[PDB]
């Protein structure tokens, strides 16, 4: 049982590992296409 | 008895730290759908403005 709470325990550690590591992928694409989209939309706000 | 305290408090203890551990996968996990959106979002925004001008 105590084993089996280990196993447990180790793979959320390791879940929050990788979350952690995509959270950190997706703010720089977030970041990356808020840049891409700003050009744009000052394209059309020219009139 | 002075051992069964001793053993409830470990199981307390051992308790509200996989709670937290749990927890903090599960906010991070939510954290990363919310950005999931955002990258989808601002990428179907963006091809609708290149869309418009491709139109032109
Ligand atoms: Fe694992
Ligand atoms: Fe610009
Ligand atoms: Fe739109």
């Amino acid at each position: 049982s105590r084993d089996k709470a280990k196993m447990r325990n180790l793979e959320t550690q390791h879940k929050v590992l990788e979350l952690t590591a995509e959270n950190e992928r997706l703010q720089k694409k977030v970041e990356q296409l808020s840049r891409e989209l700003s050009t744009l939309r000052n394209l059309f706000k020219q009139l | 008895e002075q051992n069964k305290t001793a053993a409830t408090r470990y199981r307390q203890k051992k308790r509200a730290e996989q709670e937290a551990l749990t927890g903090e996968c599960k906010e991070l996990e939510k954290k990363n759908e919310a950005l999931k959106e955002r990258a989808d979002s601002l990428a179907k925004e963006i091809q609708y403005l290149k869309d418009l001008i491709e139109e032109v």
